[PDB]
């Protein structure tokens, strides 16, 4: 009986875990890409729009 | 003192055998029990391990 808890618990685990990591490569993508956004992108220019 | 009683209790249990098989008792009837249980738990144990 304890054997069959177990692996029911191990099964679920193992689908919330992935759903856990394809939500955290998504969130990796996108700092990725917002980082190199940011590295590709006085006083006189600023009082100009002033 | 462990391994003594093991032995023991092997050579006694191989001595009388042949009375085993005649079967008709609890004894034996246990002995079907266990052989269901055994596999079930060696099973369960492989799917856990992957």
């Amino acid at each position: 009986s304890t054997k069959e808890s177990k692996n029911e618990k191990l099964k679920e685990d193992l689908e919330r875990e992935q759903r856990w990591l394809d939500e955290q490569q998504q969130i990796m993508e996108s700092l990725n890409v917002l980082h190199s956004e940011l590295k590709n992108k006085s006083e006189s220019r600023i009082f100009n729009e002033l | 003192k462990l391994a003594l009683d093991r032995m023991r209790l092997s050579t006694a249990l191989k001595k009388n055998l042949e009375k085993i098989s005649r079967q008709s008792s609890v004894l034996m009837d246990n002995m079907k029990h266990l052989l269901e249980l055994n596999k079930l738990i060696m099973k369960s144990q492989q799917e856990s391990w992957d």
